[PDB]
């Protein structure tokens, strides 16, 4: 071991701040995620492993919506993102919404939470995240969209990528089968036979998480009158609407 | 610097993962059941001596079938002395940079080399000139060398002088305890090539286990990644 | 064995500051970037390092920046240290403008960045920037203008310079074939003419590139910033050396 | 070996020597004399130049707290000026409050109540300055109560009024001397003689009026420090008596 | 060992990592200021190494703090550029409370008293710089200058230098420059100044910087060719004899 | 100081990086193929004296085929010891002032001139006096005079002849054993010649690698570069 | 303390860095050309023992073209001892106060002290008698001693012994390993001879640069100054 | 306790710090240039044994010239051997009450104390039964018994030896190059005595430095000063 990896403050002689680099291993350990970009639509979605069968997994949500119109996923420390989440919620209103009357792109709230993240580095007295989400959402202006946001505060776009332990392959799999092109219900499908070779488990429909980014559905607002006021893009899919897709290989 | 990048990819190219993993799969069914062979071998080879009287007559000869035994022995050690060069020549050329970080790996391969290094030291086993922790090895590869020495120089004892094999103006010592000591040195040697197998057995399989563990890190000692930076 | 090296807030016998030399050493780790200045305009060159088939590059940006409408940057160094700078490198060139009802003059902004990344490097429980920075911009004090700084937070005023990986030879082959007053389409020319031979890659392939220019004169009697596309690019670099 | 990197750390026997080095700064310095007279006190000091390019009166190595008080340091310059500076508040900030000039050592007490204040943790109020000064005071005054009072000022905390002494690289030769010379009844051109003498003594190179100063108070005209010309005939006027006896 | 922090002593009562900072100073280039009786001059070396670079907004190492007052310093470039920049403000503040401009002292005491606010607590570097302040007092005809270290201490000199071969540089000038008579003319004071860099520049003007104060605020940066014109002059009597 | 400047100018430029990279390359191609040479030359002549019968004869005359090998050896350890020396000079000339900080290159330097030694050390041998690690290297580059000291005391043991009475009979000491010696010392060393060669290939392997990653650092152990003074 | 001061100032005055230089300066030129001499001289002189049959009469006096090699190399390891213990002295004597502190340049010497230690380790040799690193170095300066006493041994085996009265014999020893050993003898210490000479160039080329670089810490380990403290 | 500060009272006024200035001053003048003088003295009488040849007239007789020097060496090493303790015998009597804390002063007696045995061992020599540093100390101050002994081995071989009827002669002696050795051994013993003295130069210079530099704190170990309690 070095004497340079155990300080936030520390660079190492070549120029590589330590406890970044084992913060983001504890991110390449934890279960296998991933994101695809459509034509008219995204889908980010990522495995669950369950402890004991004795234990309700249907309330501890992994795929989580930020705003009507953006959703997100993780691997690694789960705790982290469970408040990483709640944190970027807020910092959608009181950094946005609450200045401009309407809630905010893509880009700017991947870039608002990266803003959170930043803090945990800069500073010796505190951790970093053990986590690592993928964003997606889309915003009038942009279109969809896909980002990931490491410890390190970074943050890039894909149109298709996966994080997690297996990534290496997942992350093959997918750079051969994408193209730009494919309608939102191939990427669905892409997906599942990506989630597929990363598991040791089963393929229910509980063991299973997965949302997507696509068209309006008026009728999830819960009022009617106001035109513009159209609907949420944000769709996590129900236990069934899985397995079934999960029969037509 | 495009000529240096060359001889460096020779260099592990020819001795790559699969030609150590090879070793390893041979010490894990060919050379142990060897050794469990040569182990019985001098087992029984012993209990003969064992039930056995000396007298004038067997030192007017050497036990062609403990020369067998030793023999048979050494072979065994020589091979694996060259088998394990094969899996050290298989780290030493991919150890990293020196750095003063990101030697996690780099600490791994370090340590099994050394275990490696401490099983060679077995199979060459002691000698005759040593090493500050003694000749706690039970006998080298050179069993024979050390053998015929210890035996030559009682059968000289015992064995008289001016003459001829009989009764003669030719005599010899007569303590009755070195005698015994003729006995002695074909039974020792053999319990020496027991012991040596039994230890050298467990040696072999702890490196098996030691290496099949940590070979991901023997061959990649780090792993770039560079997230951060950009 | 025991060092010096242990923080900023120390000093080597010989009055080193190891920490912030290590920091001077990130950069070595990053994209190529140059910036070339011109008797009508500056250009800004860079050539992106991360890669992947599946990496979305023709919308967002890394490397280059528009910190106000008349003066833009090369970034090179940790991608988050490099945006807390930015923002703030935005927030006072607008201060600036606030307060005199006038755009704010180059060297100024470049002081005042320089200024933070030097406080970083004199006080406790903090860690010193690891960027490096090529600005190139225009005021009416003293027409165009190419600046860069360190972490260490010394800064300086370049004829042509490079910054990132391979430093040595992009410095060298310019230290050649800079003409002292060598138009601007020959800058553009003379940015791939460089950070061509410093590659890697089989084939220097445009989705691994940025520029963009500050031209000006009589005509617009202000300055004009643009920041090449995807397209403009794929295509004057084949009006160049690339198939 | 292992005790003397903490300010606020005993060693096994009640000592702390982070407070004790703290002195051992102070022998650097040049030496500092004060004799105190019933006709007043006078201080002198070695003044010790790097360069013939330096302008010696830049070394204020002599300084006035007030036109009743004076005094001569050593140890660091830096750690001085900021004592010299309290010093110099407390005694004009108490004449504000009661129209009249502050006891001698009522003085030297605030100045000492200034070291008292290093430490750093946090285990109640707050004194923000890590550790001692490395510096001590030779206090020259005169007040109506006790008259003609010289004192030594310690980082320590503490300090001990005298009747001559002398603190620097050099105080331990001079301190002896002192030891048998100084009595009661010495007049104060006597005392200029014998801290010139005890300099050129134990001090160095040759003592010219450039590296060596000599100041002195008095009721009547309170701090003054002798100019050049002055010391100057008075080390003549001493190396002199050297001849005979 | 017991060099590694600010708030210890070591057994013989020092501190290591003021004296350290000094070390750094000794890295810079060499500064070198020479007072006369009516003018004083300050003088520096150009690191022209490695040049392929602009020319126009070119450091000149010497840098105006007040109309009447002039610094100049040697050692950790960015840490100089603040000292200069708080003493710039506080020759400002002094003027509004006080309506008089600041005195050369009170300057070269303000700053000093910077750089030795910065090796109080821990948590805090001092200043990897030494400096040179020159000028004249308001409505005042007396020659200063004085100099100050990383630790705190100030210091008026009739002459004096700082930086790499310093102690060359100060060998010379010891044995030229004249305590009871200063040099009389700013001709010659300059002369005297740009002859004492020529044992450190390794020939060429191209490598030194002079400025020139005399007092009610007139100061006065000097010319490549000017500079010059009197390395011509001191190269002749320099083979004359 | 504009000679002392000479001085070691001048020792610099006598032994550049091209010196010892040359030495490297040497050892990539020519001096491994010759190591591999001599492994299986003494291999088969192994095999040779394992499938004969020792008898009086060969104790009157010695082997010139195996003198043929061990003389083979110990002019390859003369010239790697000579190649390695060079590589060191390359190196011990170009370690900078002696400082306490900025020793990230030093380092490096000690650390591949340590793995040199360890180099120099097996080829240079054990001797007959030794180091507190003992003598588990192999054998020493001079074998052929330890070789035929051994032998030399046994054909005294063996041999000391004359004539009497129509047929023919001999009178020398009697041991059986003694006899067999005679033939593993033949053996052992050239057993000891595999063994020798075989890691000598491996330790010869890693300097290369070890050489090559750390080359830059080892010319230049410190880069000065002072932006942030000025 | 007036006195005390004179005995260390004659002692300074005694040795100064320019006795110290000049030995540099020697070792410059003269006496590694010297050492580059006596390299090849025993080179040409092994190479003629190599090409040679040796017979009973080479057993009847000693080589004279050898005996002048191990002399003329036992000539040199003198003389750079002596220019040694030279430099030694010079340091020795400059080993300021002992303190706790402000050590930077007693590191310095004490580290240069240790390099020319062990180069006068190499010249003197290795001796009969053991330091616990063994005899790893080639050979002493006593070269000769060893050299006539390793020979003289096998010259009274093989010359002989001859008792009489004529009617019986003795010998001139049978074996015949026994005399092509000292034909060996005069190899192999002309072999040591180029070794010890090749790696004694690498030593003396290293303190050479190791002094010349930090000697004006040598000279002066602690550089007085103090600013502060007034 | 009026009776044990007594004792330790008498110990250190028997042994002041003036006994052990004394003997500094002898060595500055007279110790050395004895040294100086035993150096050449045994320089002439090893180019004296170079210039002549020998037969066996010289091993009937011991040349008295060489026990003349090794006489006077051991003569010089005895009092050096004495003058030391003395000065050992100064500090340790001084050595202060055993705490884990002012200790800045004893560690300098314990450092010169040191440096003082490093030159106690130099002069008593290395022996015949050693210690782990092994002997690569010149020659001992049992030069004389030593030399004797190696002469007297090879005086018994030249010459032979009788007894009578038969013939006087009895032992002894081809071998040309047993008559060198006689000569070497009287060439060797001569330079180990030019070393040793010139190393034992330095030596000495080094502990007056030493001593005339830290004496201060080797009476006065620790300086009692309470100032701040009270």
């Amino acid at each position: 071991t070095d004497r340079y990896s155990f300080s936030l403050t520390t660079f190492s002689p070549s120029g590589k701040l330590g406890q970044i680099d084992y913060a983001l291993t504890a991110v390449k350990q934890g279960v296998t995620s991933l994101g695809i970009k459509a034509t008219n639509g995204v889908v980010i979605a990522t495995e669950k492993k369950s402890s004991s069968p004795l234990a309700m997994s249907e309330t501890l949500s992994k795929v989580s919506l930020l705003t009507p119109d953006i959703g997100a996923v993780y691997s690694g420390m789960g705790p982290d993102y469970r408040v990483l989440v709640d944190k970027s919620r807020k910092v959608a209103h009181t950094s946005y919404k609450r200045i401009y009357g309407e809630y905010p792109p893509t880009k700017l709230l991947v870039s608002e939470v990266a803003k959170i993240m930043q803090e945990a580095t800069q500073s010796g007295g505190v951790r970093p995240f053990g986590v690592s989400l993928l964003i997606a959402g889309h915003d009038e202006f942009n279109g969809f969209s896909l980002y990931q946001v490491d410890p390190s505060g970074s943050y890039f776009p894909w149109k298709a990528t996966a994080i997690g332990k297996g990534s290496v392959a997942a992350k093959t799999f997918l750079e051969k089968r994408w193209n730009d092109e494919l309608e939102l219900e191939d990427a669905i499908h892409i997906a599942l036979l990506t989630l597929k070779e990363s598991v040791e488990g089963e393929f229910n429909g509980d063991t299973i998480e997965l949302a997507i980014i696509g068209d309006e559905n008026p009728d999830l607002l819960g009022y009617t009158g106001i035109p513009t006021d159209k609907g949420p893009r944000f769709r996590k899919l129900t236990s069934q609407e899985i397995n079934d897709r999960l029969e037509a290989l | 610097p495009p000529k240096r990048a060359a001889l460096i990819q020779n260099l592990r190219d020819s001795y790559t993962e699969t030609s150590s993993f090879a070793v390893i799969e041979e010490w894990a069914a060919g050379t142990l059941q060897e050794i469990e062979g040569i182990a019985k071998a001098a087992a029984e080879a012993h209990g003969v001596i064992r039930n056995s009287t000396y007298g004038r007559a067997q030192a007017e000869k050497s036990p062609e079938q403990l020369l067998g035994v030793l023999q048979r022995y050494q072979d065994l050690c020589h091979n694996v002395y060259c088998q394990a060069e094969t899996i050290r020549t298989v780290i030493a050329i991919r150890i990293p940079e020196h750095k003063e970080e990101d030697n996690l790996g780099v600490a791994v391969q370090h340590a099994v080399l050394k275990i490696i290094d401490e099983l060679e030291i077995k199979t060459l086993g002691s000698g005759e000139k040593s090493g500050s922790g003694g000749a706690p090895t039970p006998i080298g590869m050179y069993a024979l060398r050390e053998y015929l020495s210890a035996r030559s120089t009682v059968e000289d004892k015992l064995l008289g002088v001016d003459a001829e094999s009989g009764k003669t103006k030719g005599g010899g010592s007569q303590s009755p305890s070195l005698l015994l000591e003729l006995r002695q040195i074909d039974a020792d040697f053999m319990l020496k090539v027991e012991l040596a197998t039994t230890h050298l057995s467990t040696m072999v399989r702890a490196v098996i286990n030691a290496y099949l563990l940590n070979w991901k890190k023997l061959i990649q000692p780090r792993t770039g990644s560079d997230h951060m930076v950009s | 064995s025991r060092r010096y090296d242990s923080r900023t807030t120390i000093f080597s016998p010989e009055g080193r500051l190891y920490q912030v030399e290590y920091a001077l050493e990130s950069i070595s780790h990053a994209g190529t970037a140059i910036g070339i200045m011109a008797s009508d305009g500056i250009v800004l060159a860079a050539e992106r390092k991360v890669t992947s088939t599946l990496l979305e590059q023709d919308t967002s940006t890394e490397k280059l920046y528009k910190l106000n409408d008349k003066i833009a940057v090369a970034v090179a160094g940790l991608t988050a240290d490099a945006e807390i700078l930015i923002n703030t490198a935005r927030i006072h060139a607008q201060n600036y403008l606030k307060t005199y009802n006038e755009d704010i003059p180059v060297e100024i902004l470049v002081r005042r960045l320089s200024d933070i990344k030097q406080g970083y490097t004199q006080h406790g429980g903090l860690r010193p920037f690891g960027v490096s920075f090529i600005y190139a911009g225009y005021d009416d004090r003293y027409g165009y203008q190419l600046y860069t700084s360190n972490p260490s937070g010394n800064y300086t005023g370049w004829k042509a310079i490079s910054v990132g990986a391979n430093t040595s030879a992009a410095q060298t082959l310019l230290q050649m074939d800079y003409k002292d007053d060598m138009k601007v389409d020959d800058a553009i020319e003379l940015a791939l003419k460089t950070l061509s031979k410093t590659t890697d890659s089989s084939a220097l392939t445009y989705d691994r590139l940025e520029f963009a220019t500050i031209r000006k004169g009589a005509n617009d009697g202000e300055v004009y910033q643009k920041i090449f596309k995807p397209q403009e690019i794929k295509d004057i670099l084949v009006k160049t050396g690339i198939t | 070996s292992e005790y003397d990197r903490g300010v606020s750390t005993f060693s096994p026997e009640g000592r702390l020597f982070q407070v004790e080095y703290s002195l051992e700064a102070i022998k650097l310095g040049s030496t500092a004399i004060g004799i105190a007279t019933k006709e007043g006190v006078v201080l002198g000091v070695e003044k010790r130049a790097t360069s013939p390019l330096l302008e010696s009166d830049s070394i204020e190595k002599i300084v006035e707290i007030d036109r009743h008080i004076g005094c001569a340091m050593s140890g660091l310059t830096a750690d001085a000026r900021s004592m010299i500076e309290h010093a110099r508040t407390a005694a004009v900030t108490h004449n504000l409050y009661y129209d009249e000039d502050i006891n001698v050592e009522s003085l030297t007490q605030s100045v000492c109540d200034l070291a008292l204040r290093f430490g750093e943790g946090a285990s109640g109020e707050e004194r923000l300055m890590s550790r001692p000064f490395g510096v001590a005071l030779l206090i020259a005054g005169h007040d109506a109560d006790d008259g003609y009072q010289l004192f030594h000022a310690e980082p320590s905390g503490t300090f001990y009024r005298y009747n001559a002494k002398a603190i620097g690289s050099g105080s331990e030769g001079a301190q002896a001397e002192l030891l048998n010379e100084w009595h009661s009844s010495l007049t104060l051109k006597e005392a200029e003689l014998l801290v010139l003498k005890i300099l050129k003594q134990v001090m160095e190179e040759k003592l010219d009026e450039n590296n060596a100063q000599l100041s002195c108070i008095t009721k009547q005209d309170g701090f003054k420090i002798y100019d050049n010309e002055k010391t100057a005939e008075l080390i003549k006027e001493l190396k002199e008596k050297e001849a005979a006896e | 060992g017991y060099d590694r922090a600010l708030s210890i002593f070591s057994p013989d009562g020092h501190i290591f990592q003021v004296e350290y900072a000094l070390e750094a100073v000794k890295r810079g280039t060499c500064a070198v200021g020479v007072k006369g009786k009516n003018c004083v001059v300050l003088g520096c070396e150009r690191r022209s190494t490695l040049k392929l670079q602009d020319t126009r907004i070119t450091p000149s190492k010497v840098s105006k703090i007040d109309s009447h007052v002039v610094l100049s310093f040697s050692g950790l470039n960015a840490d100089s550029r603040i000292l200069i920049e708080k003493a710039r403000v506080e020759a400002q503040s002094h003027r509004l409370t006080l309506e008089d401009p600041v005195t050369v002292e009170y300057l070269t005491r303000y700053v000093a008293g910077v750089q030795q606010r910065y090796t109080q607590s821990g948590g805090v570097r001092p200043f990897g710089v030494s400096t040179l302040i020159a000028g004249f007092d308001p409505r005042d005809d007396e020659p200063k200058l004085y100099q100050t270290e990383p630790s705190g201490i100030y210091s008026s000199w009739s002459a004096q230098t700082i930086g790499r071969n310093s102690k060359t540089v100060r060998e010379f000038l010891e044995k030229n420059y004249d305590r009871k008579e200063p040099p009389a003319t700013v001709e010659e004071c300059v002369k005297l100044t740009v002859r004492s860099l020529l044992e450190v520049v390794q020939t060429g003007a191209k490598n030194i910087e002079i400025t020139v104060v005399k007092p009610d605020s007139d100061i006065v940066a000097l010319s490549s060719e000017e500079i010059n014109q009197y390395v011509t002059q001191i190269e002749q009597e320099k083979q004359e004899q």
